[PDB]
């Protein structure tokens, strides 16, 4: 399902072949000072080159930072990782400040890493032993080989396997007449039941008899994991299973999280490097997103700008909303955008515009696009008037209302009186502010 | 391999003569000659590690080179010496007090080599023989100067089940523990070739006598030490977060264990160096705590990165210099590092844009350093690589004037975003 | 007399495998013994000769209704 | 029971999707506590040396004349407890074993006599070469 | 390695009265001599709560004075270095840490006698009986002098089950703990196999039961601590270390009390000996008024040890009043509890012959030039900066061929090194450029 | 040699010196002066010991150092045991395990005890044999006047085998329970044999609080109060019906309840969140009487800016009784030196005695009394045998105090 959502409009920077953005494309209208100054960014994340840069999306509020900020992660495709997150995220109960921010450039930074196995699978018709002609002295013969046959929905082949295979098998339990699983490569062999084909009866036992395995008897398929730094880290961290007591521990919460940099240094992150170099796994370097950064504390602002100089670390998008504001944790300091000078010393600002009559109409006419409404073009004129008195966010969000007071009055388009008659029901910030100071 | 190059991947250390005398822009290092000199007589008391307890700060304006040389001691002191980094905003954590994150962080620089001379065997398994009923075998190595026949017992039968070696495979047997290291496989193959498998890898079998006696050694941290010592969970030291260590009963026993092991000579010493950046952040306990720990043979030397002025000390409305109280700034020396000059901005510019790969014309490189003397350097030093994929973009070969001037235009540093912030945003 | 000998050899060149039952070649096919393989089909009641999905516990009958 | 985890479920087969799903290599990237003990066990076994200077037994008894089902429920559910977690608690039996007591490391036997790092520096020698030794002690106490 | 090594005691005559030049320590004679009051006041074991104030200002040999004390007493009493900031914990209540410290600076030799059973152990027949569980355990243990048959508990199988040893292997036995360990297997069958995982160790001499006395010193927090938080062996209860491992907090009836109790049934029947500590409590003047509140019931406490404050500031805010201000950072209610303790401030000399004494710790030849110049550098700032350009300049002079260290060594490690005099007016010079 | 427990600083201290009258003596009991004042603490003790007027506050207050910690200490000594006297800082209550309010009334239900009889059975006597038919067996015991055998039953069988007990243990047996205690290996740990009768009924009483209840009764073997591992009981819920099970152990014959006392020190420690619990706590049956004291006067209260007296609330400073102490004079502070003196072994001379005095009047009491040992000291360091005036006089330059160390503050330090 759909379930449109705010920023649902939004498909690319809609950046021509030259790197010039165009009027409007994409979803995207205006900003092109600032649709090209990003869209530079796009191609340093695409490169897998550099680690820590830092842009910063400065401007007034709703100019469009979360418009154009989560738009690359359209550009970049899913491939790419995108974690994105608030500035009031990092502030938690069982984790230190400045550690939110560590786990959040871990989770940014992807691991898709490939692996080819061989699979076996059908009933097992019959296993004889293959003889060898008395390998030591005169006690008896020795099976050198096992000849197997696996049935499948394709055909009936036999096989060979090894003596230990053998041992394997005979451990196992397996009987003639049911579906085993092979896989040579590790030479584990698991077993699927019995074969629900023909091997069972109306019986009750829930043996999950595996119906006759369709396709090859020998199969491979390269699987492709799709691992972050994070997920690993975690599973490093918080261990799975249902045995070595201190993995039974699954009654408490366990959030614990606050890895130490000793399981970073060693472990995950090394392998990382032996697979990579090995052959196994490509990095994906991503992006991490943190609007409203404003909210991070003094201790999350210096923290930031020691991660940010490490060589493993992703590019960040901030997206500072406030002014010449003060530092939240800090006294008597003016700093602007409400980010330290030292941490904007680090950072390049994307200066982004504010809207004109026109784009704005051009806006609510994309996101009534999107929403599905058919606001006439009486409708859309005055909605992009009654929007030039207030933010863009008032004007584009009198669409579904209209239309619902719309269909309500036998309509399919949002005429001139629709809106109007929204526009009493509901007002924006300054006439609430008005009537707030009119009143006590 | 694939770790992406940082802000400061391209120093590799200190570019310093035997006499430490700095050089001006060898291995890395441009310029600083004073505050490189002073590094480079402190990283010379470290690796000596005959006094420990002490600490030196390097001051001077923002972005002049403070982490850069920190990071510049950290490689050419190399492994085999713990170094560890933590910002000022680290210690406080919600799982242990402020003086704890202090004592961890002290003793995560604090290594003990354990030499350990323990036997072994070594050589290409070329037969196994096991009889299954207890069970008995045999098993046959071979290395390139002799072979010899071996009388598995019972449980060496056991262990080389449980590892399932078989003929071919180059091994190491603990003549101590038993366990079975296996390298690779030697130029043997196909089990039964004709069961499915994995393609076959082959490495030369080893050289010299079977039975040799080779050295091992174990290097851990103090912290690490505490920690597994901190309480029976088993195989602590990694733990994913917790770390609740008691003074006495642990910290002071590891001290004198370590004492002891010292004496004997199992393992001496190898201290380490703590660079605490941004150390403007510690709270008036962590340097009260400060003062005190700095006063014992297992006090690592540390290295602060101060940006701050004549400003209060956090925690309290105390001015001091560097937001440090005179009480623990008597001990630290202090370092002075100057502004770099047009030269050795331009210097910096050029071996940063040498180090991300990137050509950039004669122009580019006296543009870039006006930028960056009008602006700061790490603004300047980020223009290289935001200049070198517009370049790209256009299939261009070298960064030009033009490039630089488009993207310098396309960002805002520091002064072109608080001046046109004229519009009254929120506040 | 029950052993059961594993034996791995780097023949000429490759490393082949051999499991020799010691004791008596017969326990070479003990081990891997059976093969019996299942031959079941519905048996359709006798009412509506439709496809039985249950037995009469007192008939012992097979029947679907 | 693995909502978020790198390494899938059980697989019971390659019908289901989920098996085609999760690489082996990634299953390699995650110790579990046990792999994590075959890791550490060198620094387990000559690192772990510490003990609590005091160690009295675990009830904080408590005298009375309780009721008479008291006791026996106490004793049935310590049972229950016992047989359980046990058997899935040797593991750390290795480390509770060098946390609970401390014996000599062998080491000093040779360093606290300096005639015997002469005789071991000797001995090495004599075997390397191929030679087998008499040695010859006036004490009995000694040859221990 | 040496910090603060060169402070080896007190170093006063017979009659009280400060040696000027020993023990490494010089200067300060007033304080060392009334130091020695308060170590032969310790070394007394009457008095309880008795606290002294070592004020002064910044590097006055306040803490080499309270480090001094405790090499006077020596290695025998048990002595606590602490900090004001280990108060602050988060893990536990802030009293908490103040009256564990208390606790743990009393010290407690307790002579105590146990019994060993080891040797090479012949056989292991478990003693079935129906209940269905083991009844018992025969066990021989064969030495050098005999072999004899002993029964132990289950529990003590079920360890050795856990060893996995096997029979005619050497084991260490302990009937007061119960942990049975697994030395390894007999020497003699070191010919049986030609190569195995055991380890082989000589056949235990000695009688197979054989018991000694062991003269332990302990502290009565770690009583305190182990009856708070119990541990034992085949026990479940060691759960609680898992999943209930907080930091404990003993409540008064077992800090106090039943421990106290027991402590003192221990020693009236002759098997304890008390030994008073000493509770260096450093950097005081940054406690919260908590603490100092609290200090006043913990030193009236006729357990309370005898404790030895170091303030360095002179006037300023009480932390966690936020108005109130008191000399020392202490509020006057506590400062009336202590016996202050001056600590001059060096001069020149004092400051020179300090430095020179610094010089031979740490194996440094300085000469005679250099030495004076460093106390002209040292007049004008710190004696602790002064009395550190020596390793550098130690290493420094290793790398111009000069064995020796000379004037232009000093001065030059005295141009590469500011200090915090000196390096404040750098600052305030660029005052509105370092942000 | 030397307890656990050795000379502090309220040792001289061995209750309150009064009357039958409640009219405090000159100098009795180690209490010097403090008339008004100690007789207020015999009025209170009194009215404690009546135990019918629960919930009562007294504050006393004095300026700094006056006896206000030493009069609480002579009214526990008086009490005697057998009566919950607790005494906690105001600093204490401030807990991270527990809530402030939870802390003060868990201090509260400390300061509350329950007497309960018993009629349980003790065995005491030695070991002759202890046999096992794999099970039962019979045991003898004995005593230095009889001899006895025993049917060992399953309990006691179990008992024994598990406990290494056997032949020449003087041991003790509940019957009730079994606990098996053995007190000394043999005639000679080692030691003899008890006499009397082996098997004899013993009364048992126990001063239980209704804190140890209600740890008692929180959960599986909840009596983990040793370490305080419990945040927090279940207040109206595991705490209301233990009162009701209570009273109905009362009013019955069962239990009687024995009122304790609270002793709250510094308690201008206490935030106003603990006074406004105080101000209810105070008005239930099951309340203590307290006291308290405070060196301050009319200071701030911790929360708020507010100047009230003690630094407590007018609502709470209208709720209780106020014990303002006088200074001391020349008299009772060289009494007090003297029989401080008289705890020690020291012994000074009667100029001496002038001169600390004058110096305690000078400066403090509390310093004189601190010099006191210091100059026993410094005369066992001449080889003297009475501490004279010139011990005193080095001692005063050497050790420093309060009024006399602010005042050498003419250099400046850190701050
Ligand atoms: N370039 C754009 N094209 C189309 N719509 C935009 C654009 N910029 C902003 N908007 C609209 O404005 C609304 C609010 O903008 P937003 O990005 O949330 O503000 P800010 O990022 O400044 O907080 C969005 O819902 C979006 O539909
Ligand atoms: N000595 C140096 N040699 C080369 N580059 C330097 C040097 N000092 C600083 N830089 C450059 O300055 C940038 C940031 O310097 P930084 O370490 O932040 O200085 P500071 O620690 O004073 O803020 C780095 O990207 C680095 O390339
Ligand atoms: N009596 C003394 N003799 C020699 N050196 C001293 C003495 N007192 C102080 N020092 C020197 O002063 C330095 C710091 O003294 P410290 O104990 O820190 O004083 P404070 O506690 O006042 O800071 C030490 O390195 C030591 O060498
Ligand atoms: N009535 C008295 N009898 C004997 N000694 C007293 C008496 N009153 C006070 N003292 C002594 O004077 C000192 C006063 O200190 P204290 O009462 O503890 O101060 P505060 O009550 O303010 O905490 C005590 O150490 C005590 O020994």
């Amino acid at each position: 399902t759909q379930r449109i959502a705010s920023h649902s409009h939004v498909k690319g920077l809609g950046l021509d072949e030259s790197g010039l953005a165009k009027q409007a494309a994409s979803g995207l209208v205006g900003q092109e000072n600032a649709r090209e100054a990003c869209g530079v960014i796009v191609e340093l994340i695409k490169s897998k080159k550099m680690a820590g840069r830092a842009v910063l999306l400065a401007g007034p509020p709703g100019t469009g930072k979360t418009a154009l900020a989560l738009a690359i992660a359209q550009e970049l495709g899913s491939k790419v990782p995108f974690c994105p997150m608030v500035g009031s995220e990092v502030y938690s109960t069982e984790i230190k400040k400045t550690e939110v921010l560590m786990e959040n450039f871990r989770r940014a930074i992807g691991l898709r890493i490939k692996e080819t196995k061989e699979v076996y699978e059908g009933e097992v018709t019959e296993l004889t032993p293959c003889e060898t002609e008395n390998p030591m002295g005169g006690y008896g013969k020795t099976i050198s080989h096992v000849i197997i046959g696996l049935k499948t929905a394709k055909g009936t082949k036999q096989l060979k396997l090894d003596p230990s295979i053998f041992e394997s098998l005979q451990k196992e339990r397996v009987e003639a007449g049911d579906v085993i699983y092979i896989e040579a490569n590790s030479g584990a062999v698991k077993r699927q039941g019995r074969c629900d084909t023909y091997a069972t009866e109306f019986d009750l036992e829930a043996e999950e008899y595996v119906p006759l395995p369709k396709g090859d008897v020998h199969k491979k398929k390269e699987i492709i994991q799709d691992v972050t730094l994070h997920d690993l880290d975690v599973a490093n961290a918080r261990p799975q299973g249902g045995q070595d007591i201190l993995s039974m521990m699954g009654q408490l919460m366990k959030p614990k999280k606050t890895e130490i940099t000793d399981k970073l240094r060693g472990e995950i992150n090394k392998v990382v490097n032996k697979y990579i170099d090995q052959g196994i796994a490509e990095l994906v370097p991503g992006v991490l997103f943190v609007d409203e950064v404003h909210m991070l504390d003094i201790e999350c602002f210096t923290y930031l700008h020691r991660a940010l100089e490490s060589s493993i670390a992703p590019i960040v998008i901030f997206a500072s909303n406030r002014g010449n504001c003060v530092i939240r944790g800090t006294e008597d300091i003016t700093s602007p955008h409400g980010i330290p000078l030292d941490l904007l010393d680090r950072v390049m600002i994307i200066r982004t515009m504010l809207y004109t009559p026109q784009e704005m109409k051009q806006i609510i006419k994309i996101r009534a696009q999107t929403e599905g409404i058919n606001i006439s073009e009486e409708a859309l004129n005055h909605l992009g008037e009654i929007g030039t008195k207030t933010t863009l966010r008032y004007s584009v969000q009198l669409l579904t209302p209209a239309n619902l007071l719309a269909k309500i009055n036998g309509k399919d388009s949002i005429e001139k009186e629709h809106v109007e008659e929204i526009s009493e029901l509901f007002y924006d910030a300054k006439s609430s502010a008005k009537i707030l100071a009119d009143q006590q | 391999r694939i770790e992406r190059i940082g802000a400061h991947s391209h120093i590799r250390g200190l570019g310093l003569d035997d006499a430490l005398e700095p050089r001006q822009a060898s291995q890395g290092m441009v310029g600083q000659l004073a505050a490189r000199r002073a590094a480079g007589v402190v990283l010379e008391m470290i690796r000596e590690g005959k006094i420990a307890g002490r600490a030196v700060l390097i001051a001077g304006q923002p972005g002049t080179g403070k982490t850069a040389i920190a990071m510049g001691m950290a490689q050419a002191l190399g492994p085999d010496t713990p170094f560890t980094a933590i910002a000022g905003s680290e210690i406080f954590s919600l799982e242990m007090s402020k003086t704890e994150a202090l004592t961890q962080a002290f003793r995560r620089s604090i290594g003990v080599r354990i030499k350990e001379e323990t036997e072994i065997i070594e050589g290409e398994v070329v037969e196994i023989q096991i009889d299954r009923p207890s069970k008995v075998g045999k098993l046959t190595l071979k290395t390139t100067e002799m072979e010899t026949i071996y009388d598995l017992g019972t449980k060496m039968i056991e262990s080389l089940t449980k590892d399932k070696v078989q003929a071919g495979d180059v091994i190491t047997i603990d003549k101590a523990t038993g366990k079975i290291s296996k390298l690779g496989r030697s130029f043997t193959r196909a089990r039964d070739y004709d069961a499915m498998g994995s393609q076959t890898k082959f490495v030369q079998c080893p050289d010299g006598e079977l039975q040799k006696r080779k050295e091992v050694v174990h290097t851990v941290s103090l912290h690490e030490i505490d920690v597994i010592n901190s309480r029976t969970q088993g195989f602590l030291a990694l733990f994913s977060g917790d770390t609740g260590e008691i003074k006495s009963e642990v910290r002071e026993q590891i001290n004198a264990k370590v004492a002891e092991w010292r004496e004997e000579g199992k393992a001496e010493i190898i201290p380490g160096v703590l660079f605490i950046d941004e150390v403007h952040m510690l709270d008036i306990e962590s340097f009260s705590f400060l003062n005190r720990a700095l006063e014992s043979d297992m006090a690592p030397v540390l290295i602060m990165a101060t940006n701050r002025g004549i400003t209060r000390i956090r925690g309290t409305s105390y001015q001091s210099p560097h937001g440090i109280p005179i009480d623990l700034l008597d001990r630290l020396l202090i370092v002075s590092t100057t502004p770099y000059s047009e030269k050795d901005t331009k210097q910096i510019l050029r071996i940063r844009c040498e180090e991300e790969d990137v050509e950039m014309s004669e122009d580019a490189y006296t543009v870039l350093t006006r930028i960056g003397l009008e602006t700061s350097l790490r603004y300047a030093i980020q223009l290289i690589t935001a200049a070198s994929l517009v370049c790209r973009k256009r299939k261009g070969t070298e960064v030009q004037v033009d490039d630089i001037k488009r993207v310098y235009s396309l960002f805002l540093d520091e002064s072109r975003s608080t001046q046109y912030m004229k519009e009254y945003q929120d506040a | 007399g029950p052993i059961i000998t594993y034996h791995s050899v780097t023949v000429p060149r490759c490393s082949r495998t051999f499991i020799t039952f010691s004791d008596d070649a017969t326990f070479e096919e003990w081990f891997p013994q059976g093969r019996p393989p299942k031959v079941p089909v519905r048996e359709v009641c006798p009412v509506t000769h439709r496809p039985a999905l249950y037995r009469d516990p007192v008939t012992d009958i097979p029947y679907a209704t | 029971q693995p909502v978020a985890s790198p390494i899938g479920p059980r697989s019971p087969g390659p019908s289901h999707p989920t098996f085609w799903t999760y690489t082996e290599a990634a299953h390699r990237a995650v110790l579990f506590p046990q792999q994590r003990l075959d890791q550490l066990s060198e620094i387990i076994e000559r690192f772990i040396f510490v003990m609590p200077p005091v160690e009295a037994p675990p009830p904080s008894l408590h005298a009375c004349h309780p009721p008479p089902w008291l006791a026996p429920r106490q004793a049935a559910f310590q049972e229950q407890l016992a047989s359980e977690l046990w058997p899935r608690a040797r593991p750390l039996h290795r480390i509770v074993c060098n946390m609970r007591t401390q014996f000599p490391d062998l080491r000093l036997i040779q360093y606290d006599c300096g005639k015997l790092q002469t005789l071991a520096v000797l001995l090495r020698q004599l075997k390397a070469e191929g030679h087998r030794v008499l040695i010859f002690t006036q004490m009995t106490r000694m040859l221990d």
